[PDB]
């Protein structure tokens, strides 16, 4: 019922430096 | 400025996603832009203008501010230049790479010992990436015409602010497309995280902070019937920034299922940089790298990027390196 984040299909992702708002790494997870 | 480098990162990601359909993608925009910026410091004319605009630096002012701004868990970056020992490079160029990127120039014999030189650079990158990026430069990327190699390496390792308990990791199906599913080890935890529902593109955006909350992992997950390619096409750095603001991405108790995974990717970047408009630097006769050397038949012969990431219950480890080969044409 409550909020659910189920990453069982392709997604984008980002490693960010928060203070700087800087994307240090980014990618797509498409398949194991 | 922050908008410049974010625009570059998102454009990079969109091009790589589009050029590698149905394939995992991982890159470091910071690493690629550091390597490209060192080239920019040695370029002139239209060669330089194309590189600046690829980096979303559209005025002389924007270029100077970007470089001057450089002057002010583990996270570490390293830059180095590797130069043919029988050549001289302009003092102003070496000074700028030292000041802005802390890059020194190590001399190598590309002309007589190309393979030992390649091995030396690749060993340097391995050290700076804790062994995660081996053989950055592939065979034949260094040869008798090589004169200068500009290299960036980056390494990150961080623990989650709220780690997952491995007890609750279980194998589950991952839908790689509508008709195929493959097993993944899916981590599980219910905790309070910042989370946005993005109506415009029908996706959710989760933030998982690392310890100290200086860095975060952001995960953009399409709703269950939405093709990721539609989210990729809609994505811009301005939209992504809006979606992370407190009004969109608010603290929420949420059940998170996230796969454990490890990716290793490598890229020839020439087609990417061409899509961003960099053409002259690659072209004999048109390349103007005369701010690096008084020799003036230099061109950009190869640009490679290699990356590594591991996400698991304790945290994340990521590394990347970028090398630019400048050669005598
Ligand atoms: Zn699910
Ligand atoms: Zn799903
Ligand atoms: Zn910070
Ligand atoms: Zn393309
Ligand atoms: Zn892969
Ligand atoms: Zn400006
Ligand atoms: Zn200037
Ligand atoms: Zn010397
Ligand atoms: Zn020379
Ligand atoms: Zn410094
Ligand atoms: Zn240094
Ligand atoms: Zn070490
Ligand atoms: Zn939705
Ligand atoms: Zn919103
Ligand atoms: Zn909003
Ligand atoms: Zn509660
Ligand atoms: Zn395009
Ligand atoms: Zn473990």
């Amino acid at each position: 019922s409550g909020p659910r984040f189920c990453a069982d299909h392709p997604f984008l992702f980002f490693i960010r430096h928060n203070r700087a708002n800087s994307i240090l790494f980014c990618g797509r997870f498409s398949s194991p | 400025l922050s908008n410049a480098s974010g625009t570059f990162a998102i454009r990079l990601l969109k091009i790589l996603c589009q050029d590698n359909p149905s394939h995992n993608v991982f890159c470091s925009p910071v690493s690629i832009s550091s390597a490209l910026a060192m080239v920019l410091l040695g370029a002139k004319g239209n060669t330089a203008t194309q590189m600046a605009q690829a980096l979303s630096l559209n005025t002389e002012e924007d270029i100077h501010r970007a470089f001057q701004s450089l002057l002010t868990y583990l996270l570490r970056t390293a830059n180095r230049l590797f130069g043919e020992k029988t050549c001289q490079f302009l003092s102003t160029f070496k000074e700028s790479c030292l000041q802005f990127y802390h890059a020194e120039l190590k001399e190598l014999s590309f002309i007589r010992a190309a393979e030992e030189s390649r091995k030396h650079i690749n060993t340097w990158v391995s050290k700076k990436t804790e062994g995660k990026i081996e053989e950055l430069l592939p065979g034949s990327s260094i040869d008798a015409e090589t004169r200068l190699v500009l290299v960036n390496a980056i390494y990150f390792k961080g623990k989650w602010n709220e780690p997952f308990d491995e007890t609750y990791t279980r194998e589950m199906p991952f839908k790689i497309n509508q008709e195929e599913q493959r097993p993944v080890q899916m981590m599980y935890q219910e905790a309070t995280f910042k989370l946005a529902h993005v109506g415009e593109v029908r996706a959710q955006l989760l933030e998982l902070p690392y310890a100290r909350k200086e860095l975060s992992l952001l995960v953009l997950l399409p709703d269950d019937g939405v093709e990721l390619s539609t989210v990729e096409k809609s994505l811009t750095f301005e939209k992504l920034t809006a979606w992370t603001k407190p009004d969109c991405m608010k603290s929420t108790e949420v059940e998170v299922l996230l796969p454990k995974f490890k990716l290793q990717e490598d890229y020839d970047m020439e087609s990417v940089l061409r899509h961003l408009g960099i053409v002259d630097a690659f072209q004999q006769g048109k390349a103007d790298l005369s701010a690096m050397s008084a020799e003036r038949d230099l061109c950009l012969s190869k640009f490679v990027h290699k990356s590594f990431v591991e996400v698991n219950e304790e945290g994340t480890e990521a590394a990347a390196a970028s090398a630019v080969v400048i050669a005598a044409a």
